[PDB]
RNA sequence: AUAAGUGGUUGUUUAUAAAAAAAUUUACUUAA
RNA sequence: GACCUGGCGGUGCUUCAUAUCCCUCUAGAGGAGCCUGUUCUGUAAUCGAUAAACCCCGAUCAACCUCACCACCUCUUGCUCAGCCUAUAUACCGCCAUCUUCAGCAAACCCUGAUGAAGGCUACAAAGUAAGCGCAAGUACCCACGUAAAGACGUUAGGUCAAGGUGUAGCCCAUGAGGUGGCAAGAAAUGGGCUACAUUUUCUACCCCAGAAAACUACGAUAGCCCUUAUGAAACUUAAGGGUCGAAGGUGGAUUUAGC
């Protein structure tokens, strides 16, 4: 015979379980792990946009399914711990620059590629 | 590095992991051409001296 | 994660360059292109290094 | 690591298996091609670079005959260009130093001078008398305490016990003191070399260990972790001895690794009804190792989990079972479970014994967190699932029991094909279950149609046969039910004796005379000697003269 | 296996130039001040005038990578406008698109 | 009349996709584009060696998975990471994508110096967008 | 025989969404509303389709210029074409009387505005006849254009004769409802500077030109364009005069100070800014009949003539290159 | 280049010139007509010209339980499997030299008698097998146009008829 | 109700065809 | 002989014509010098475009390179599992011109014509229903406006084998590859442009309330000579500046372009 394909598991999935887990990092749009009805595409005359499935224009998106605000929640409580705590006493830009003169700027250029 | 680019796609495709529609196509023209008779002369041994 | 952080929209640029239609001739025939650059800061304040 | 498709998921144990050899494979051609035309892969664009994404080099760029040059064969592990190279440098007359000279017999050694094969170009002894690597040691002017080591140990992986020892004792007449490794080699040899009772070999183990407390040889994990594994062949005379080395280690400071409680509970784990000495001792390690997180230390620590849980099943211990997993979840644990073997294993055993038992909506639970997300069941365990949901009375559940069964591979499993329609045609149910089952058990006749086996013998399980009429007549499908009539004939396989009694009822709910005499004179065929009973139920319930010495005058 | 004989003269008039590049800056320092004496200003003249001819920089011709065409090229893609418009226009350069206003 | 990447009219039997069915005016209007990084954007670096790879990763995997490919390639770049996303058809053994899928992977990642993942994406047919 | 090529000519896959179809799409929708609002952790009750539209713009950002090429998620009803119900049960006998004019919706409606006329002599702004695209998804019949007339005329014949309620509530059903915008000059609120002064403020924009205008309740005529008196800020006089023009209108000049900025443009770009934010600002200090006359004068209008760019191939936004016949 | 192979479609759009202006008007009179050929037709992926057995890909990726390893065929092995190709390439295009006999009607080269089989089957199940078609009269009649000019069109006449009693005919 | 001459040559419908590649061992360590 | 369809008519009528007819409005081209194409002449010395729809066109660009040309001197399995800017754009793909400043092209049916080529219109309706593709809608730019963009099927064997690729034919010690040097001029004739001929001007100041100039360095060259500088290895040539030099020109014949 020829091989069939297993049915999606966005059947398998319960309404209520934590997305999260199912994107954990950003990841391609994968229509069968999605259990969103999401369509796109122009539509033809008298027609629908084209469903998830073989859909390009869904797979051309940079989706935010790995950040969904529950996933920032859960991220940021573990990232506290990393981070130390602003000089109370520098509270205004005139405190700032009564005990810290100086200023040194620079930037950081986030690109992509090899190099 | 148009050396690099052709030589490794050409022993990709006599690996078999590569296929060349192009070189597919071009060798077919070659192999019909031989048949007609109309095949590259051998260098120097040509029909002038 | 406790951080002071405004936000605004820089202007955009759209830059664009005019190319050739046809391969030849026909100089008064053109294909225009553009690029967007859209921009948004994120005005972070007093923060530490970590 | 599959590919996230529906196409691509993989479908059984075999395809995760099969899969992830396919993809390994197309990396071994990648890296094949890569280390073979490294000039298409000499281009560094990264930026910071990255050394592992350049192609290898594995022959020594230096011809020369220098000592320098014989570190390259020696590093590069080419143990011919080394032994041809250092027969022309002997001859050269060239000093060699005894770092370098140590160094290329531990290569030589270590392979049995059999050069490891790489990328392209078991039963009986390995090793042979006429090798180099003997006749190197000869050449060899100056052997120190490390060209004695070094020759033992490889000994040993190649089942050369005897010279072995015969080599210690030139060890001992140097007044050499041997170092740990050697003494943990040494150790595998004389038990594994001759087949002597506990107690010969016991005081052999004794002798050794004074020369190593005599020769401030200070022991290793390594070196009681051997001590267990050959322990293993005397499998009831050791198990005390065992407890005394447990305690020893933790007196000098040595922490038990998952290897040494592996070989422990291997060991007092033999064929027995009782097993309660073995039991405690379970019990006591696991409570010893209750949250401890493990760092790998030796080789073995990975077969714990697979061993720990079989007898855990084996005893029928769920909430010992829970200690078990319980550890595996604990920090980084879960790294120690090993291969795709003991995967399956572990959890094929830990989850036999949770249908068992557990309750069954605790089953449902770890049903379906353990699969497929970590583990792809069996065909047997599919049918442990259908037993532990009939003891709980949950047949609800059935119908979803055979979907998955397709799921996983077993659509064409003979005896998982069974179970489920027994289970379903056993008992009857109110109308929603028996439609329910009958619509499961459509799906099932389509694969019993369909067999794949049928290309070699097409087997029609007589009770499965029945299971399904049954069904199909709790349904309103008598037409199809009538068309497996012709099936059995066909195949000749003559009904049961219920299907047979049941039969009479589809007649009376139809309420169509014509079916009933068709069922009867086919059934009579058959000389059955129920039939015969039948046939005098029908002939008072309704048979017409005519047709009766019709009957008669066949026979 | 460049796209032709032209491409490949350029693709080895790079190269030198490259080789050369330290020994043509040195040189023509020497020669681009007026400080030194002209007396050396014109050995120099002599030696920058004897270096090979494909060494010379404005001898590189900045032609489509993919086609050779050495007129109607895009500097930031190395491409003609032909070989251009052709990923423009199927919607392969990252953001490119056709301008209106 | 222009020509450029318009799949002519036809006798209404000629299945087209999505991306086919749309000309180049479309392409930040109903579709977007094959190819995301940074090079394009104003004050950014190395649009020439981002467009040389990309000609060629096309060609590599039309060539490295014939016949298979369903659609064109989707390629996206976050810093070091390469992804190419292929809606492939089902015809071929699923153990013959995942050798393809190990080897291509492998292969690029050495070739061009960074992490490179693919992304299969199986159809049973082609996704008809229209009939021209 | 001759066998000729079985062209394929049903390629074309058509629009067939079954009423089965669309429940299973219905129940799509609901799981996937609820995996949705999961997501996003909001409670699946109160989950609207504002809050569909929204979660669903932030996990699939498209730029796409178009809003129908954009990914969306929406109830089937809103989505699928309304198709007609099937017309006969499995006899084959159509359910209407009128089906075979193939039209039973528009000719029904017809028959029943024709009877409601007849019956009537038995007896005896804002809104907008709903257009041809709109009867036609209410009737979900393709329709002529002169069909669409000739009905709109049955109605308009209907409400010259007297109607009872019944009939009212009928004939609204094809009356919708056009909003209809003011033409009337939103004022600017009056505020007081620190020694209680009353000031308007507003701007304009001419080309390229930007102003900022405030102008006071009282005062001598004094403008300071960019700090600078109006005078010598504008030395050209056509640029005084369009100053001039707001207060000369509605008879106000000498009574306001005014204080402007500006920024862009050229000279008279920038005195056409000034003017309309000046005209703007001093509508809160005249009557709503005034700011009506400023408005009918043309002082209130943003004037949008703005330059044209250059064409390729041509010489200027409209000027052509030279034609040459030969 | 590797960067100026195009792709077969484009190849063999641009070698059969099936559009242009010569197929216009027939201002082309070349009767001679090329074929595509899919070169892929009998393309085994992973097969090459060296002879290399990649496993799980070109062979079977386990053989006797065991996952097979990097192997390449014998030089004399390798001339076998390239002689084969040739032979099937040869006897499938052998299959496409064979001049089918068209049964002839009122001439060799006429459409009259020539037989169209049973008319097509009808919407709702209506079928026809009982009719037999045979043809009259094949016609290229010509009409002026203002944009293209002469046009063509075909008039055929066509009878029908089951051979007891029922026929008809058609244009 | 003015007057408006000319344009070498040449040119069209001979008949239909198709592929697949693919599936034996479904869970250890171990010993003689 | 008689038709059908189209074209065309210095064919009728009726409407129209939008910087799309005429009368109208504004600024130009055709005369000068200059710049830059083309042709023609020349040269040993490229190719293409060449009514509209060629003529600052391929070129968003040639001192060498670029380069394809000419002369001379070299090389021969040759950067390439060769090569060819050799022929054929009338074999083609690719990308376009053109009507188009269009609204039409239509498969599949049904009907009409005695079942001919063909034809299919009436709304108080009389045989047409038509899916698709254009137009339209939508979108870009500052709007519902405007400008873009779009703009089918076809027409002109229209342009382009010299972007690349390629069918057919040809070359293979050469029709291929490389080096050195060189041509790329003007009797002229014409296309397009720039600058002028001045007083609504010229020069300074200022960038809008000034002072001067104004027919002998008035107005008027961005042209010639001289010098310097920039880039470059190379500049009598390319560009910039300065000086010198004050030419033709005194609003341009038939005709002719653009703009709401
Ligand atoms: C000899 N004539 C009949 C001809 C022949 C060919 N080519 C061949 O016959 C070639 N024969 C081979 C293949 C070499 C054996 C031809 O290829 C051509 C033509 C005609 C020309 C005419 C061209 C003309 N102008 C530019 C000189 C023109 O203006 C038109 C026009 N329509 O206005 C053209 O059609 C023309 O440009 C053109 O295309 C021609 C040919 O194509
Ligand atoms: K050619
Ligand atoms: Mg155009
Ligand atoms: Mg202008
Ligand atoms: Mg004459
Ligand atoms: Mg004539
Ligand atoms: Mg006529
Ligand atoms: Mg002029
Ligand atoms: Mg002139
Ligand atoms: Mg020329
Ligand atoms: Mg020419
Ligand atoms: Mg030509
Ligand atoms: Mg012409
Ligand atoms: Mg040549
Ligand atoms: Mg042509
Ligand atoms: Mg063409
Ligand atoms: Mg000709
Ligand atoms: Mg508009
Ligand atoms: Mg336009
Ligand atoms: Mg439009
Ligand atoms: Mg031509």
């Amino acid at each position: 015979p020829r091989r069939k394909a297993l049915p999606p598991r966005t059947e398998k999935m319960a309404v209520d379980q934590d997305w999260p887990s199912v994107y954990p990092v950003a990841a391609p749009f994968k229509p069968s792990a999605v259990p969103l009805p999401v369509r796109m595409g122009y539509p033809v005359k008298k027609g629908v946009p084209m469903a998830k499935e073989g859909n390009l224009e869904l797979l051309k998106i940079p989706n935010f399914l790995h950040l969904t605000p529950v996933a920032i929640k859960k991220h940021c409580e573990a990232l506290k711990d990393f981070c130390t705590e602003w000089p109370a006493a520098l509270d205004s830009d005139e405190k700032c620059e009564k005990h810290f003169p100086i200023e040194i700027d620079s930037t950081d250029y986030v690109s992509s590629g090899p190099s | 590095n148009h050396h690099t680019y052709a030589e490794l796609m050409q022993t990709l495709r006599f690996l078999g992991l590569y296929r060349d529609e192009h070189q597919d196509f071009m060798d077919e023209q070659k192999r019909l051409k031989k048949l007609r008779g109309k095949e590259k002369p051998k260098k120097g041994e040509g029909k002038r001296a | 994660l406790g951080i002071s952080i405004k936000v605004h929209e820089p202007p955009r640029k759209i830059e664009r360059f005019t190319l050739l239609q046809s391969v030849h001739i026909y100089k008064k025939h053109r294909v225009q292109y553009e690029m967007r650059t859209l921009y948004r800061c994120l005005e972070l304040e007093h923060l530490t290094g970590s | 690591v599959f590919q996230d498709d529906p196409y691509l998921m993989p479908a059984s144990s075999l395809e995760s298996r099969s899969f992830l050899l396919a993809k390994k494979s197309g990396e071994n051609v990648a890296k094949f091609i890569i280390n073979s035309y490294p000039k298409y892969f000499q281009k560094d664009i990264a930026e910071p670079h990255i050394p592992c994404l350049m192609p290898e080099y594995f022959e020594p760029q230096i011809k020369d005959i220098s000592e320098a040059a014989l570190k390259e064969r020696i590093e590069l592990r080419k143990v011919k260009a080394s032994v041809d190279m250092f027969d022309q440098l002997l001859q050269a007359g060239t000093t060699v130093s005894l770092e370098t000279t140590n160094s290329l017999l531990d290569l030589l050694c270590y392979y049995g001078d059999q050069e490891p094969s790489t990328d392209y170009h078991q039963f009986g002894v390995t090793w042979r008398a006429k090798n180099n690597a003997e006749r190197i040691f000869s050449l060899m002017p100056e052997k120190n305490e490390h060209s004695y080591c070094t020759m033992i140990r490889g000994m040993v992986k190649h089942r050369a016990y005897e010279q072995a020892l015969n080599l210690y004792t030139e060890l001992l007449n140097n007044r050499l003191h041997a170092d740990v490794y050697t003494f943990n080699a040494l150790i595998e040899a004389t038990v594994c070399a001759i087949n002597e009772k506990f107690e010969e070999k016991w005081s052999k183990i004794l002798e050794l260990l004074r020369h190593m407390v005599a020769q401030k040889v200070k022991p290793n994990l390594q070196t009681f972790n051997t001590i267990l594994k050959c322990l293993r062949r005397f499998h009831v005379f050791a198990r005390s001895p065992a407890l005394q080395v447990l305690r020893e280690m933790k007196a000098i400071g040595i922490e038990p690794s998952l290897a040494t409680y592996h070989h422990i509970i291997r060991l007092f784990d033999q064929p027995g009804d009782p097993l309660k000495r073995s039991s405690f001792i379970i019990y006591d390690i696991m409570n010893e190792l209750m949250g401890k997180r493990f760092s790998p230390k030796d080789p073995d620590d990975d077969k714990f989990f697979q061993s720990a849980m079989s007898i855990c099943s084996s005893l029928r211990d769920l909430e010992l079972a829970y200690q078990v997993h319980g550890l595996l979840k604990t920090g980084d644990n879960w790294k120690f479970i090993g291969p795709d073997q003991h995967r399956n294993f572990y959890y094929s055993k830990f989850f036999d014994l949770i249908c068992l038992m557990e309750q069954i909506d605790v089953t449902l639970k770890w049903y379906e967190d353990l699969i497929p997300s970590a583990y792809f069941p069996h065909s047997q365990t599919m049918i442990h699932l259908l037993q532990a949901l009939d003891v709980a009375n949950r047949l609800e559940v059935i119908p979803k029991i055979w979907k998955d069964s397709k799921e996983y591979g077993h659509t064409f499993r003979s005896d998982l094909r069974e179970e489920i329609l027994m289970l379903m045609a056993r008992d009857k149910h109110p109308p929603e279950l028996q439609v329910a089952f009958a619509d499961c058990a459509a799906d099932i006749k389509s694969a019993y149609e369909s067999q794949p086996i049928r290309q070699t013998a097409q087997d029609w399980p007589a009770t499965s046969l029945n299971c399904i009429a049954i069904l199909f007549l709790r349904a309103g499908r008598t037409q199809e039910a009538w068309k497996m009539l012709g099936l059995f004939r066909k195949h000749n396989k003559i009904p049961r004796s219920e299907l047979l009694n049941e039969l009479m009822d589809s007649a009376k709910v139809s309420n169509s005379p014509s079916q009933a005499i068709e069922v009867v004179e086919l059934a009579s065929a058959f000389s059955l000697p129920i039939c015969e009973g039948l046939t005098q139920r029908v002939m008072s319930d309704f048979a017409i003269n005519q047709e009766q010495k019709e009957a008669l005058s066949n026979l | 296996h460049y796209v032709d004989w032209r491409m490949w003269r350029d693709v080895k008039r790079r190269k030198m130039a490259y080789e050369y590049a330290d020994e043509r800056l040195r040189i023509n320092s020497l020669r681009k001040n007026t400080i030194l004496p002209k007396i050396l200003q014109d050995v120099a003249d002599e030696e920058i005038a004897a270096l090979p001819r494909d060494s010379c920089p404005v001898r590189i011709r900045n032609r489509c990578v993919m086609t050779s065409r050495p007129r109607g090229v895009k500097r930031r893609w190395r491409l003609s406008r032909i070989v251009f418009r052709h990923l423009a226009d199927h919607g392969q350069l990252s953001g490119i698109q056709r301008a209106t206003w | 009349k222009n020509r450029a990447a318009r799949v002519r009219v036809s006798k209404g039997d000629k299945p087209v996709t999505y991306e086919e069915a749309h000309a180049p005016h479309y392409i930040a209007h109903r579709k977007g584009w094959l190819s995301l990084h940074t090079g394009n954007l104003d004050g950014e670096d190395h649009a020439a060696e981002r467009t040389v790879e990309d000609v060629f990763l096309r060609k590599f995997m039309w060539g490295t998975f014939p016949g298979c490919l369903a659609d064109q390639l989707v390629l996206k770049r976050r810093g070091n990471q390469l992804e190419i996303c292929a809606v492939v058809l089902r015809q071929l053994s699923p153990h013959k994508y995942y050798f393809l899928v190990g080897y291509s992977e492998t292969l690029l990642s050495y070739f061009y110096k960074c992490p490179v993942r693919l992304h299969l994406q199986t159809v049973p047919s082609k996704v008809v967008y229209k009939y021209l | 025989a001759f066998v000729i090529p079985k062209k394929n000519v049903p390629t074309s896959k058509r629009e067939t969404y079954t009423e089965d179809f669309i429940k299973k799409q219905i129940e799509e929708f609901n799981i996937g509303k609820r995996h949705l609002a999961n997501m996003m952790g909001e409670d699946p009750e109160t989950f609207t389709q504002e809050d569909i539209d929204r979660a669903i713009a932030y996990l699939f950002p498209s730029g796409l210029f178009e809003k129908r090429a954009r990914p969306v998620m929406k109830h089937p009803e809103q989505i699928f074409p309304r198709q007609r119900a099937i017309q006969w049960g499995e006899d084959g006998r159509p359910f209407h009387y009128l089906f075979y004019t193939g039209k039973q919706s528009y000719y029904s409606l017809m028959h029943d505005v024709y009877g409601m006329l007849l019956n009537l002599e038995k007896h005896q702004i804002g809104s907008r006849w709903l257009i041809k695209e709109e009867l036609e998804e209410m009737l979900v019949e393709k329709l002529s254009d002169l069909d669409y007339m000739q009905f709109i005329r049955l109605l308009e014949k209907l409400l010259t004769s007297q109607c009872g309620a019944a009939e009212e509530e009928f004939v609204q059903r094809f009356r919708r409802s056009v909003t209809l915008e003011s033409k009337k000059q939103l004022i600017e609120p009056v505020q007081y500077d620190e020694q209680g002064m009353a000031f308007s403020k507003s701007e304009g924009k001419r080309k390229t030109a930007k102003a900022e205008a405030i102008v006071y309740k009282h005062g001598s005529g004094r403008i300071k364009v960019n700090g600078i008196d109006y005078q010598l800020y504008f030395p050209i006089t056509q640029d005084r005069e369009q100053l001039m023009f707001p207060f000369h209108f509605v008879d106000r000049l000498g009574k306001h100070d005014v204080t402007c900025t500006v920024s862009g443009g050229g000279r008279s770009a920038q005195a056409g800014a000034i003017r309309l934010a000046m005209a703007k600002a001093l509508c809160s200090f005249v009557t709503e009949d005034e700011v009506e006359w400023m408005r009918q004068a043309g002082l209130l209008t943003t004037d949008p003539r703005v330059r044209e760019r250059k064409k390729p191939g041509q010489e200027g936004a409209r000027r052509k290159f030279t034609w040459k016949k030969r | 280049s590797f960067f100026t192979k195009l792709t077969a479609d484009e190849l063999w759009k641009g070698a059969l010139a099936e559009t242009g202006a010569g197929a216009k008007k027939g201002r082309g009179k070349r009767t001679k007509k090329k074929k595509r050929k899919d070169l892929n037709r009998g393309q085994i992926i992973g097969e090459g010209r060296y002879g290399f057995l990649w496993p799980g890909l070109n062979v079977p990726l386990m053989k006797n339980g065991a996952v097979q390893t990097i192997a390449q065929r014998s030089k004399e092995e390798q001339e076998k499997v390239e002689a084969d190709m040739i032979q099937q390439r040869e006897e499938w295009d052998r299959k496409k030299k064979m001049k089918v006999k068209r049964e002839r009607g009122w001439s060799g080269n006429s459409w009259g008698g020539i037989s169209l089989g049973p008319p097509d089957p009808g919407p709702c199940g209506e079928t026809y097998e009982d009719f037999d078609t045979r043809i009259l009269e094949v016609r290229n009649v010509f009409t002026m146009t203002a944009k293209e000019g002469r046009k063509k069109s075909i008039r055929v006449l066509v009878a029908v008829g089951n051979g007891k009693g029922a026929a008809g005919f058609s244009i």
